[PDB]
């Protein structure tokens, strides 16, 4: 309906914890 | 005299009786008909819808509903600011005419809530402005849209000269959107509903006011290509003024002026043989169809006049003053063309309306250009 | 009294206004004056349109040039030549002068 | 208005009146007419039912420069002053930008300095809400016609409302103009009246020379014979011959039909006499007189005559040299444009095809101010003077190029005339 | 050199075109399209993760993904993002590649307040600043909390106003910032030219497919072909005077008594006396006045006997025979 409108905005685990104590500690 | 015909050059229109129909709930107030008002040129059709607003602002509940006209603007912001004049209000102009979303918030009224609807006058100045699928297309593209929730829509009434604007919308557009499908369109009337118009345009009716099947002769031969009678009466209210000066007549009178040289007025424009002998001149110059200047002409008249040695050449000054004895009376103009050497350098190439069906003619009865042909 | 130099650059094909209300000052204004145009553009005359000619009173002044050999040496000799006293050397200047430009061989 | 007052100076010292001085007078361009008589009805009564009937009609009227419309109308306007309106003069080339006349309009109905937007706004809201007397002239409409027509359409748009208390009158140059250059969008609005004006014809035309020449043809002046002033010692006639005034209007109706070119050789024949009188008797500036027929057939022909013909034979050497040179490769290519080199080629060639003889004198001269010290130079002395003595005159014609060798020429008048300068 | 032409063709009006294409693109492979919408689903969670490592997702693919990525990223993804975080969700700022109406200044006006304007960055604003104003933004988002706030949508990124350079770079310095997710899809087979190893370093893209086949409707809008003139001039004719479809008909006659080109003309005297015969045309004034108005309109050519010859098909001149003469 609007989409020819060009930009318009709109406003609408126990594995991953262990990279997540990995992944910081390299970067 | 004067004051039967001092009055004489001042529901009524049955082309109201369709818009009605197609305005049938804007006396229910509801959203009415999709309505894009086309036209060919002339045919009243500015005033025509301002005829049926004037008519509706003077029988019409609330009452506020606004026309203007887009002339001098090349942009899509002040509309939605003369829209807010009818408010006699004061608010942040700038933002809410500027954005597709900025519109939508000024849809909200204040007293009574009775809809608006919005007439869009001469819209092709905007649709033959600037480059189309950039600007002018998303305008009109983005006025059209009426998908707003609530029945207060701005309905559209545009108009337009030619007819290439519906085939320039995009598919989408064209998949029974918006104020679209109803194209109106208003054939030329030929004499049967303007004259009888006039007719009760005459409603204060003097004596003499000429034989009208004249008048019914005069609508038929002038609709050949036209489409405003009363400025086609406003050539009879100047032929009404010549049986006033001489205390289709005129259409007789004007046509003379325009059919002539070529049949008969050419030798009148060449009393002078040698005009004759330089006529012939230019377009035996036109062999080489280029750029004629006034001296390749000079070339070929010297290059011709010492051969055949009917007069002595003359000068190129006297040459300067002969075809502009040819140049007054409408036969050929002179224009200063291109050339592109230097800077924008003026040589004048010339042109002829004439052709050698009407030169033959008016040659063999002069056997002194004979020699030449 | 109007001193224009250059007067063919002002006859463009564009707009050619200002030479058209000058030439118009000559046909109703009561202040008397004067148009001098000064150019090179010799054909001057058809750079012009029509409704700016017709303002023109049409009166152009070719300039002279030296059309003879003996023209300029009778230039030079004005030229050069003091008439007022200032100097002694002046009476003796004067007649080297001229005694140069009497030889043809000089 | 104001600095009229200061335009004025004082001593003014009692300035000669000759013989010719009060002809000049009134045959200034200034002070009912015979040739547009009845079209000057055919205006006032298309004009006089609107105005006193408060409409909003057009006229349109065409014509050459010359023939009156630029005073008809304003004989029009003038009796009207007697019988509401407001009077402008909206000359299309006295406006600097197109759009500086809407200006002009929102200035003369309040007196308000404001935008060309701004004005039309106002002009518009005016148009369409007065209730109920403007008399417009939109001179020379070659001028606001340019740029994208938009301005156009506004003039004629204003006239379409009932309620716009206006009347409009164009002049143009061409009938033609709503037809070349406007839409036909235009052209519905322009209406169909289309009043044509024709030339002036030559009886006519004397009949426009003796409205000037009302109270002094054939009359007398009062002349000191010391001075050389007249006043309307002896007591002297002045004649006019009518035959040349008439041989005057038989040349000027044939080409143009300009009441402006009529006057003015006739002015400008009044004043050849005026210096041979001078010349006879010098009265300076401090049995019965005449104009002769040879007066106006030298200023006639004065219009006419050139020189760049006599200008060429009074030219310098180099510069025949150079001609002749360039009508040399016109005649052996044939392609009427020659490229710059090739002629500085010829120059060179054309020294050594003539023989030992006169030439020799050129050809020393021709590469080395005598000198013999420095010499040897390539091209000829002052080429490139000459050669912009020719771009500037306007007899030749330069494109633009940094090599200069390849850089083309062409003629810019006839190369015949030029080959027939060249014969002398 | 006898070619079959697209002017000899069964042509199609507008209403009947685009009423059967949207029964096709509704209607065509319905089934197994969904059928692949509920087989790529499962990957969803898989981009929310790497999506979290500020990766610039680019999705190329034949067929249009329009569809796919507003479900992706508004629906699925924006708030998804912001339940995971711990109040309005993430704004989505989409970019309409295939609007030729984009240009740089604009959508980073709408940047710099979508953004944060914690500083007077309109002091800055001075003249191309714009590279500058957003490299102070870059080094100050270099000591934030990591989190994103914006999620930005960027369709068909070969679009004809986004793959312009200067656009293109300014995108760039986007993506190095950790805060925003950059998700954008192209649809160019040379799409990878746009990129070189400098904007790529700013930019780390990733890519998947996606291939529904979609139509690409409203990305077919904006296109143009010969569909979108003998279609031209088959309207004026619809509104106009009655004598000039008469004087047309005679024009069209023997205009195709003899493709339609310039030898089967005709002359312009014969034509006048032609269309004099019929009591319908005066003179030539009368005559080309009205034949002005369907050269105005581009409606018939003319060149040299003096031809006037109509630019129109054999084929189409007995369409506007019978059809619209008629
Ligand atoms: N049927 C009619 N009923 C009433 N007045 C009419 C009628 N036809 C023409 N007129 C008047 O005559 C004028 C002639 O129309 P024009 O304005 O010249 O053309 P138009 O109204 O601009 O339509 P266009 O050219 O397509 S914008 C109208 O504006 C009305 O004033
Ligand atoms: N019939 C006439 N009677 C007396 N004087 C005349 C007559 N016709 C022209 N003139 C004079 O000659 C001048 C010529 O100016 P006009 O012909 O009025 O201007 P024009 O014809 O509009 O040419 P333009 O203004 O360049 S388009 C006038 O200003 C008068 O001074």
């Amino acid at each position: 309906a609007d989409a020819q409108r060009s930009h318009y905005t709109v406003y609408p685990e126990k594995r991953w914890e262990l990279y997540h104590q990995l992944h910081s500690h390299f970067h | 005299k004067a004051l039967l015909q001092k009055s004489s050059e001042l529901a009524r229109t049955a082309e109201y009786e369709q818009v009605m129909n197609f305005l049938a709930k804007a006396i229910s107030e509801h959203r009415s008909d999709s309505l894009y008002i086309t036209g060919p040129p002339g045919t009243g059709k500015t005033a025509q819808l301002d005829m049926i607003i004037r008519q509706k602002f003077q029988s019409l509940e609330s009452v506020a509903v606004t026309s203007i006209n887009c002339i001098s603007l090349g942009e899509p912001s002040s509309i939605f600011q003369k829209i807010f004049d009818s408010f006699q209000d004061l608010n942040g102009p700038t933002l809410q005419i500027k954005n597709m979303q900025h519109l939508q918030k000024f849809l909200e009224p204040y007293h009574k809530k009775t809809t608006f609807v919005v007439v869009l006058d001469e819209m092709d100045r905007l649709l033959h402005a600037n480059t189309s699928e950039t600007q002018s297309v998303r305008t009109i593209l983005e006025l059209f849209l009426l998908a707003k929730l609530p029945t207060v829509s701005f309905v559209l009434i545009g108009m337009a000269n030619s007819l290439d604007m519906k085939d320039r919308f995009l598919s989408r557009l064209n998949l029974d959107r918006g104020l679209l499908p109803q194209t109106i369109v208003f054939q030329p009337y030929t004499a049967e509903q303007m004259y009888e118009i006039v007719i009760q345009k005459m409603s204060s009716l003097p004596t003499i006011i000429f034989q009208p099947m004249a008048i019914k002769f005069a609508a038929k031969k002038c609709a050949g290509n036209t489409g405003d009678l009363r400025k086609l009466f406003d050539v009879l209210r100047g032929s009404i003024e010549i049986y006033e000066l001489e205390k289709l007549n005129y259409i007789a009178k004007v046509f003379s002026k325009f059919v002539n040289n070529n049949s008969t007025r050419t030798r009148i424009a060449k009393l002078n043989i040698q005009q004759k002998l330089i006529l012939c001149t230019i377009i035996q110059s036109l062999k080489l169809n280029s750029d004629a200047t006034i001296d390749e002409s000079f070339d070929h008249y010297i290059k011709a006049i010492t051969k055949t040695d009917t007069l002595a050449p003359l000068q190129r000054n006297e040459f300067l003053e002969i075809c502009t004895i040819l140049e007054t009376c409408g036969l050929v103009s002179i224009k200063k063309t291109k050339c592109k050497g230097k800077t924008k350098r003026f040589v004048d190439k010339i042109d002829v309306d004439l052709d050698m069906r009407e030169f033959y003619d008016e040659m063999t009865k002069i056997s002194i250009l004979k020699p030449f042909l | 009294v109007f001193i224009f130099d250059e007067i063919d650059t002002f006859a463009g094909p564009v707009r050619q206004t200002l030479l058209y209300n000058l030439f118009d000052m000559v046909e109703h204004s009561r202040v008397p004056v004067c148009i001098f145009g000064c150019t090179t553009k010799l054909n001057i005359l058809e750079y012009l349109e029509k409704r700016v000619k017709s303002r023109f009173s049409q009166r152009v002044i070719y300039m002279p040039q030296i059309q003879n050999l003996d023209d300029m040496v009778d230039a030079v000799r004005n030229l050069l030549t003091v008439r007022s006293e200032i100097s002694p050397w002046v009476s003796q200047w004067n007649e080297t002068l001229e005694k140069e430009l009497s030889d043809p061989r000089s | 208005s104001r600095f009229e007052n200061k335009l004025k100076t004082t001593q003014k010292h009692q300035i000669v009146e000759t013989i010719f001085s009060k002809v000049k007078k009134q045959l200034n361009s200034s002070y009912y007419l015979p040739a547009r008589e009845n079209e000057f009805a055919s205006i006032y009564l298309s004009a006089y039912s609107a105005i006193e009937s408060d409409s909003a009609t057009t006229i349109y009227v065409a014509g050459t420069p010359g023939v009156g419309k630029t005073l008809t109308v304003r004989e029009v306007v003038k009796e009207l002053l007697s019988s509401d309106f407001l009077y402008v003069e909206i000359n299309g080339l006295k406006m600097v930008k197109p759009t500086d006349c809407y200006e002009t309009l929102w200035n003369k109905v309040s007196g308000e300095r404001l935008t060309w937007a701004a004005s039309m706004e106002s002009l518009e809201f005016y148009f369409k809400r007065v209730p109920k007397t403007i008399v417009v002239l939109l001179d020379e409409l070659d001028a606001m016609v340019t740029k994208s027509q938009d301005i156009m359409y506004n003039f004629f748009n204003w006239t379409t409302y009932e309620n716009a208390k206006l009347i409009v009158i164009a002049v143009a140059n061409t009938m033609d103009l709503p037809e070349r250059q406007l839409g036909n969008k235009i052209t519905s609005r322009i209406g169909f009246t289309r009043i044509m004006f024709t030339g002036y014809t030559h009886e006519e035309l004397k009949n426009i020379i003796d409205l000037r020449l009302k109270g002094l043809n054939d009359s007398f002046f009062y002349v000191d014979t010391k001075t050389g002033n007249a006043i309307l010692v002896r007591k002297v006639r002045l004649r006019m011959s009518a035959d040349a005034i008439e041989i005057a209007s038989r040349k000027v109706a044939s080409v143009s039909g300009d009441a402006r070119r009529a006057l003015k050789v006739c002015k400008r024949a009044a004043e050849i006499a005026e210096k041979h009188y001078m010349a006879k008797h010098g009265y300076g500036y401090d049995g019965v007189q005449t104009v002769h027929i040879t007066h106006v057939m030298k200023a006639l022909n004065e219009t006419l005559n050139s020189h760049v013909i006599t200008f060429m034979t009074r030219l310098s050497f180099t510069a025949k040299l150079f001609i002749y040179a360039l009508l040399n490769l016109m005649k052996k290519n044939g392609s009427q444009e020659q490229e710059l080199g090739d002629i500085v080629d010829e120059i060179k060639l054309l020294i050594e095809v003539n023989g030992s003889n006169f030439v020799m004198e050129i050809a020393k001269t021709l590469f080395q101010q005598g000198s013999d010290n420095i010499s040897e130079q390539l091209r000829i002395i002052s080429w490139d003077f000459v050669l912009n003595q020719l771009l500037d005159a306007g007899i030749l014609f330069k494109q633009t190029m940094k090599n200069d060798r390849i850089c083309c020429v062409k003629l810019n008048i006839s190369v015949e005339e030029a080959k027939r300068a060249m014969n002398e | 050199k006898s070619r079959h032409t697209m002017s000899m063709a069964p042509d199609v009006t507008r209403e009947e075109f685009s009423l059967v294409s949207n029964f096709f693109n509704e209607n065509f492979q319905k089934r197994p399209r969904q059928k692949l919408f509920e087989i790529q689903k499962k990957m969803f969670p898989q981009y929310w993760f790497e999506l979290t490592q500020g990766f610039s997702l680019l999705f190329y693919g034949v067929g249009s993904k329009r569809n796919f990525l507003e479900e992706f990223a508004i629906d699925y993804l924006s708030p998804k993002i912001a339940y995971s975080q711990l109040v309005n969700s993430i704004p989505c700022l989409i970019l309409n590649g295939y609007n030729p109406s984009c240009n740089y200044r604009d959508v980073f006006k709408e940047i710099t307040d979508l953004l944060v304007p914690a500083e007077l960055t309109r002091s800055e604003t001075k003249g191309n600043h714009v590279i500058l104003q957003i490299q102070k933004m870059i080094d100050f988002y270099k000591n934030q909390p990591l989190d994103i706030k914006l999620i930005l949508v960027v369709h068909n990124l070969d679009g004809p106003s986004i793959r312009k350079n200067t656009f293109q770079t300014m995108l760039s310095f986007l993506s190095v910032i950790r805060q925003i997710a950059i998700v954008a899809s192209t649809d160019h087979i040379y799409a990878p030219l746009l990129w070189d190893n400098m904007k790529a370093q700013n930019y780390n893209f990733v890519f998947h497919d996606i291939s529904n086949f979609e139509p690409s409707t409203v990305e077919s809008t904006f296109q143009d072909v010969m569909k979108m003139g003998a279609e031209g001039a088959k309207y004026v004719l619809q509104s106009l005077t009655v004598n000039s479809k008469k004087m047309y008909k005679l024009l069209i006659e023997t205009q195709m008594q003899n493709r339609g080109t310039q030898r089967t003309g005709v002359e312009l005297k014969l034509f006048n006396h032609l269309c004099a015969a019929d009591f319908i045309a005066s003179n030539e004034i009368a005559l080309r006045s009205m034949l002005r108005e369907f050269i105005e309109h581009k409606m018939a050519n003319i060149t040299k006997m003096e031809i006037i010859w109509v630019p129109y098909t054999y084929a189409e001149l007995e369409k506007l025979l019978k059809t619209v003469l008629n």
